[PDB]
């Protein structure tokens, strides 16, 4: 197998994650899709680190994991705050700000 | 051992230490004393930061900057200039954030004049929220968060490596996500703004990190100087480099607010707390454009012929869609958000210049416009309806100047600065960026920006029409001062906006000296 | 030198490594059977009973009898369950349970059929965290079993399993930090070798205690036992499960007990090294005896499980999470600092200072924890006020 | 490949064992359809009419959501210790001080959460 | 460049699982199915990392994402529903087609930009992992990237602060304790003394069945108000 396949998979995964953010109203599923995007980035970083014979890409993947966890937690806090008032976790429900 | 340049890193170090100390105050300080310490700790901490910056600036009078942490951070003249700008804007923004209720019979004034709900976890309008408001409680955790945001922003121009830049982006983004949802009034809109900003910011940051991955693959390095060496030497892939530049541009453009990525700015600025909006519209724009400057002047100058055509379109769109969409706006805050979009476009015109004049013009533009935006939003935060909510409906501002000539004149000054009228810092600022663009072969962008400014002057002027030329309505809003801090912020901001218009050579020499990044 | 040693691992021929994998699987099967039977008999003894002693000679076949009976029992698929995930959850529980044991050192190098191989299926640069990852995957078995049953009690059981993960996983992870500091490696073989001078149970006692508590938490065993909680949720998560699906949930539980006891043995009890009464004996640490020593230590941990089950009631899962976050995690983190500072000072010749700090630190912690056990949990309260019910006169 | 293919072989053995165990469960032993048998166990009481409300068609609040959110970040953060712990001897004093500063930052976060009642509820 | 056939097979199977998991996350109608598919994708990516000479990264992926997906599943139950089946009908006119087109175009363009890269050389990572993958990661993290390492602490603090501010409820709304509820004019036991149990009938004994008053009418108090 040619190693570049790993990148294509990432390109697919990221793409799928992006599409998910567009297609799913649930905020939690949106968080899952953002996690998919960040992990596709991590896969690309790991593949390139292997390609260049150094671990820097792996370190970046680790830091991206940290960032993904923190962003997920912040999004969960925001969604808790919204849900406690609106009793809904749909992104489309936050439609007041428009035009 | 790895040498650490604490002196160079003294900025962002004072700030992060102060944020940590503020979290400690939250953890182990009695409620009644949390706010006085935090505001004392925050403001002073930033003042120290400002001092640190100038000291660092003096240290840089010799060598043209230097790396600090074995790469991953570089304090060169542009970086220190942007850090000083961000520190000053943060001082003003925290002065806005610390404003409490003007006065009341009960002592429970609860940092509400700064639009911060006493308890964000409380359901909007619930009996719990009312009881918390009555008791005068208030979540001082806002002050640490702001520090962290400033921290991240202070780092974002100075990040010399892709990983550090991404980490700074996240560090400044998360506190802003949280802060956008803490508004005291119209809590539903503020929560919607926080959700939109979080979703789209996470989206853009995913794009940002994917672009960083592409760049790393192309160059096998994360340092911006290393990527520049790779692209210039042709050792890189040259397709992954372009793809990574595009995906990274996605993130930075989202942060600044280009049209393909602007949509978050109107809603977020409308819904977020007025003080938080004022601080953010300046500081985040400054930090994002600093990072963009570093990317396009240090990391990837060699591919100018490749990414220059793209930015043009972006800039063009940003100047057109940003301004035209503002023409029909009926909300002051929403209109100012679209103005921020258009001014991001104007900045991008100077960034496209790809010449030292471009760097100087961008730095000056960011300083002046951050000040002007902060002042405009601070003034907007004072116009209160009868119910007490910030009266943003533009029609309700009719005759506002005829009732409050001082505030009306100050807001008109800010609006004319945004429009780019001469004798305002905004005109010097637009002239700098457009001159840099013209010298850089982008005079079509100068023409398009001129037409965009002509369009935008209409909606900047409509506010003055309503404020002064129209009679006040029967239920017209009224000013709430509400304290010395807000007045000081408004006065300092207006004074800077006027001085940088009349006498710009001060700080313009500083911008000129900051024309060179360390490669 | 470098662990895993490349001269020992990664060289087994396909047939030999297949044989070792099958032997490890059979060893786990036999150890689960023995664990169940011995647990029942030891519970009987600790409760003045005999336990199973009729099904086969001395009851030796009782565990096999139960297993085959569950095999011979109707395989239920209740209506209203998410059938695909409902059928997968047992498999998700089982597979990681066996996988985790692949990096457990059962013994040292040994010559079999002319090949020098470790008495260990394999070893990894990150073996201990590989075990942690496998066990973490295994919990999705419990949680998805609870959720997929489409009934209240399994749902509560799975929710309790997730809460238990939140309670114990961070403490488990932090426990490994001191072990890595002293061993300087994440390989299980390297950790065992690092304990040649002395076992880490003596050196890293706070880490050992936190890890042991987290072990009992991870295996859903009493006094935590939350996901099952027979007295509270009937069957907990494995309610609505029958036959070999329940059998596999319990098999996964027992294999996890064995795996995590073996991990404790590896990290703290010197792995397969012979104890002091036998350490002086020549050849005790060589040949097939290390297998005997490792089994003995693992079974001491199994005895600890059974003893805890016989003696202690089960905590409320809120109380377990409070234990994890207010005691275990802080204690482990303070210990990680203390250990880092101590080792750094010793490396710089500070000597006495470290010997002071360490002691002082523990002296503080045992006091502060005592406060949480005695001061924070105050045992006094004010009387209630009367109401319309015309209360009588109190003494 | 080496150092992992034993794990793959053991995983194959375990997966075959588990899938065959599920198959045996479904295929060995008596099978008799019975609506009462198949319906949800409710301690002998009739299951609630299928419908959907206040449970399966609704949400089950967890009162330790705060601790879950904190668990995410703390679990992802502590993993920095592992590479630090393994390479501790090689890194030297600078890394020890850096990790001590990081741990003190984590302690500040933990103390803020704990003292402000963040570890309350379940 | 080429990889070992064993690695090729590992990539094919595991990346098929990962791609299917992402597709399920996007397309699963039950949020819990989305969480499970996300767990599958994360574990598959961890296996790929291991295959790419990043053992520590893969193992840490498994651990932390097991935890994170467990927490996301908890929040799915808390905020969406235990077994709610989302409609997934496009609520915004024409948004579904536009989103699919944009996603497909972006993916195609990204793949085109990637093109062939490993053809330009592919260094074996064995040189770097020599001396330990975790050892090398430690060397880089605390020497070249100690600044980002420290800033991860700021990220954690900001996450904790956001959780404490937005999600943590406070005294004004803390639930009444069992002791408090019992002591309310003796509300719990003497104020509508424990409510009448749901009626028990031949053919009906579920909690949804109201009890029969002497007049033959169903007692409202017998069945919980929430029940239909």
């Amino acid at each position: 197998m040619n190693p570049d396949n790993y990148l294509y998979l990432s390109a697919l995964l990221f793409t799928i994650g992006a599409a998910g953010v567009l297609l799913r109203r649930n905020a939690i599923v949106m968080f899952m899709c953002v996690e998919l995007m960040l992990n596709a980035a991590n896969l690309a970083f790991v593949n390139f680190s292997r390609m260049h014979g150094q671990l820097d890409g792996q370190v970046v993947a680790f830091f991206t994991m940290v960032v993904a966890a923190c962003e997920v937690v912040v999004g969960l806090a925001i969604i808790m705050a919204i849900f406690r008032t609106r009793r809904s976790a749909s992104v489309d429900d936050a439609n007041l700000l428009k035009h | 051992t790895p040498s650490i340049e604490y002196g160079l890193l003294s900025p962002m170090l004072i700030v992060f230490g102060v944020a940590i100390a503020g979290v400690l105050i939250e953890a182990l300080a009695p409620r009644q004393s949390r706010y006085p310490l935090q505001v004392t700790l925050a403001l002073g901490g930033l003042i120290a930061t400002v001092v640190a910056v100038v000291f660092v600036a003096r240290g840089l009078s010799g060598t043209p900057g230097r790396p600090a942490v074995l790469g991953a951070v570089v304090l060169d003249a542009p970086a220190v200039f942007l850090q000083g700008t961000i520190a000053l804007v943060g001082i003003l923004g925290i002065m806005l954030i610390a404003e409490r209720q003007k006065a009341t019979v009960s002592a429970g004034e609860a940092r509400g004049l700064e639009d911060f709900t006493p308890q964000a976890s409380a359901v909007a309008g619930s009996v719990a929220e009312q009881l918390a408001t009555k008791t005068g409680v208030m979540q001082t955790e806002v002050f640490p968060l702001t520090m962290f945001a400033i921290g991240g922003m202070l780092l974002f121009p100075a990040a010399d490596d892709l990983l550090t830049m991404f980490v700074a982006l996240e560090v400044l983004s998360l506190p802003l996500y949280l802060l956008c949802g803490l508004a005291r009034r119209r809590r539903l809109l503020s929560q919607e703004a926080a959700l939109k900003y979080f979703l789209l910011g996470a989206f853009s940051s995913a794009f940002f990190i994917y672009g960083a991955a592409m760049l790393y693959g192309s160059a096998g390095t994360l340092d911006l100087s290393g990527i520049a060496e790779s692209v210039a030497a042709g050792s890189g892939n040259t397709s992954l480099a372009l793809l990574g530049v595009a995906l990274l541009l996605v993130g930075v453009l989202f942060k600044v607010g280009a049209v393909p990525f602007h949509s978050w700015i109107p809603d977020v600025y409308q819904g977020a707390p007025t003080s938080i909006t004022a601080f953010m519209a300046a500081a985040t724009k400054i930090a994002a454009f600093g990072a963009m400057l570093r990317i396009f002047y240090v990391a990837v100058p060699a591919l100018r012929d490749d990414w220059r055509p793209v930015l043009w379109a972006i800039a063009i769109l940003t100047m057109v869609v940003g301004t035209v969409t503002a023409v029909t706006q009926t909300d002051v805050k929403r209109m100012l958000a679209y103005s921020a979009v258009a001014h991001s476009g104007f900045i991008l015109t100077g960034v496209i210049a790809a010449n030292p004049a471009g760097v100087s013009s961008t730095l000056f533009y960011l300083f002046a416009y951050g000040f002007s935006t902060l002042g405009a939003f601070a003034v907007v935060g004072l116009i209160r309806n009868a119910a007490g909510d910030e009266e943003t409906s533009m029609a309700q501002w009719a005759g506002l100047g005829r009732r409050y000539p001082i505030v009306g004149v100050v807001f008109s000054l800010f609006l004319l600065a945004f429009a780019g009228i001469p004798l305002t810092s905004g005109f010097v600022s637009k002239f700098a960026v457009f001159k840099a663009a013209g010298e850089g072969g982008a005079i079509p962008l100068v023409i398009i920006g001129v037409i965009a400014s002509a369009v935008a002057a209409y909606f900047y002027v409509r506010v003055i029409v309503l404020m002064f030329f129209t009679e006040p309505p029967d239920d017209a809003p009224e000013l709430v001062v509400p304290s010395g801090l807000s007045t000081a912020v408004v006065t300092v901001t207006a004074a800077v906006t006027f001085a940088l218009g009349a006498l710009p050579q001060p700080l313009l020499d500083l911008a000129n000296s900051a024309e060179t990044f360390l490669h | 030198m470098t662990h895993p040693d490349p001269t020992l691992f990664g060289h087994d021929p396909w047939w030999l490594m297949l044989a070792k994998a099958v032997a490890i699987f059979v060893f786990l099967l036999l150890t689960v059977l023995s664990a169940i039977l011995i647990e029942r008999k030891l519970l009987g003894r600790m409760q003045m009973r005999f336990g199973p002693n009729r099904v086969g000679p001395a009851g030796l076949l009782q565990s096999l009898a139960d297993g085959i009976k569950l095999a011979l029992k109707e395989g239920l698929v209740p209506a209203g369950v998410d059938k695909p995930i409902y059928l997968l959850a047992p498999v998700i529980s089982v597979i990681p349970a066996f996988v985790a044991f692949s990096v457990i050192p059962l013994g040292g190098a040994v010559s079999v059929f002319g090949h020098r191989t470790p008495l260990q299926l394999t070893d990894l640069p990150v073996a201990v965290l590989f075990i942690l990852a496998a066990t973490s995957i295994g919990v999705y078995g419990i949680v998805l079993a609870g959720w997929a049953s489409g009934s209240t009690y399994p749902l509560l059981g799975g929710l309790r399993s997730s809460a238990q993960v939140v309670s114990y996983e961070i403490a488990m992870g932090l426990s490994f930090v001191a072990v890595f500091l002293y061993a300087g490696t994440m390989s299980t073989s390297g950790i065992v070798a690092a304990q040649d001078r002395t076992w880490f149970v003596f050196l890293l006692l706070p880490s050992f205690l936190v890890y042991v508590v987290s072990m009992v938490g991870e295996t859903n065993r009493a006094p935590f036992d939350l996901p099952e909680a027979e007295g509270e949720l009937v069957g907990g998560f494995h309610t609505e499960y029958s036959s070999l699906k329940f059998a596999m949930f319990m098999l996964a539980e027992y294999v996890n007990m064995t795996t995590v006891s073996a991990l404790a043995t590896t990290m703290f009890l010197g792995g397969w090294h012979a104890p002091f009464p036998f350490n002086l004996i020549d050849g005790a640490n060589s040949g097939w005896w290390p297998l005997l020593w490792f089994t003995a230590k693992v079974w001491t941990f199994m005895f600890l499980y059974f003893w805890l089950r016989a003696t202690l009631p089960r905590l409320r899962y809120d109380q377990f999470m409070a234990l994890g976050w207010k005691v275990l995690i802080p204690v482990s983190l303070l210990w990680i600092m203390v250990v880092a500072i101590t080792r750094s000072l010793r490396q710089h010749g500070e000597g006495t200072w470290a010997a002071w700090l360490l002691t002082a630190a523990v002296v503080v912690v045992v006091a502060l924890i005592w406060g949480l056990a005695t001061s924070l949990r105050r045992r006094t309260v004010q009387p209630p006020p009367p109401q319309s019910t015309g209360a009588y006169p109190v003494p | 490949m080496a150092l992992y293919t034993p794990i793959l072989i053991l995983g194959a053995i375990a997966a075959v064992f588990a899938v065959v165990s599920v198959g045996i469960a479904l295929v060995i032993g008596p099978r008799r359809f019975n609506r009462s048998k198949l319906e949800a166990y409710e301690c002998g009481i009739d299951p609630l009419p299928p419908v959907a409300a206040g449970l399966t068609g609704q949400r089950i609040p967890i009162r330790y959501y705060l601790i879950a959110m904190l668990f995410i970040v703390f679990d992802i953060e502590i993993v920095f210790l592992y590479p630090w712990a393994v390479a501790f001897d090689s890194l030297g004093l600078f890394a020890v001080i850096e990790m001590l500063l990081f741990m003190l930052t984590v302690f500040v976060a933990y103390a803020y959460v704990w003292r402000r009642g963040g570890l309350n509820w379940d | 460049a080429r990889t070992s056939t064993s690695e090729a097979v590992v990539f094919w199977v595991v990346g098929t699982v990962a791609l299917v998991g992402a597709i399920g996350v996007v397309a699963a109608r039950k949020a819990v199915y989305s969480a499970v598919f996300l767990a599958c994708t994360m574990i598959s990516l961890a296996v790929l990392y291991i295959a790419q000479d990043a053992p520590f990264l893969g193992v840490v992926q498994i651990v932390v994402y097991t935890g994170a997906v467990m927490m996301l599943f908890l929040f799915v139950l808390m905020l969406i529903g235990v077994d709610l089946t989302e409609s997934l009908v496009e609520t915004i006119k024409g948004h579904r087609i536009a989103a699919l087109i944009a996603g497909a175009g972006f993916g195609i363009l990204v793949i085109a930009g990637i093109g062939n890269v490993s053809v330009a050389g592919f260094s074996g990572l064995a040189a770097a992992n020599s001396g330990g993958n975790v050892e090398g990661l430690a060397a880089l993290i605390f020497t070249r990237y100690l600044w980002a390492f420290e800033l991860t602490s700021a990220l954690l603090i900001t996450a904790a602060l956001g959780a404490m501010v937005l999600a943590h409820r406070e005294r004004f709304e803390r639930r009444k304790t069992q002791r408090e509820l019992a002591i309310e004019r003796f509300q719990t036991g003497g104020h509508p003394t424990p409510l009448p149990n749901p009626g028990v009938y031949a053919r009906h004994n579920s909690v949804d069945v109201p009890a029969r008053l002497p007049d033959g009418s169903e007692s409202p108090l017998s069945v919980s108000t929430i029940l239909p």
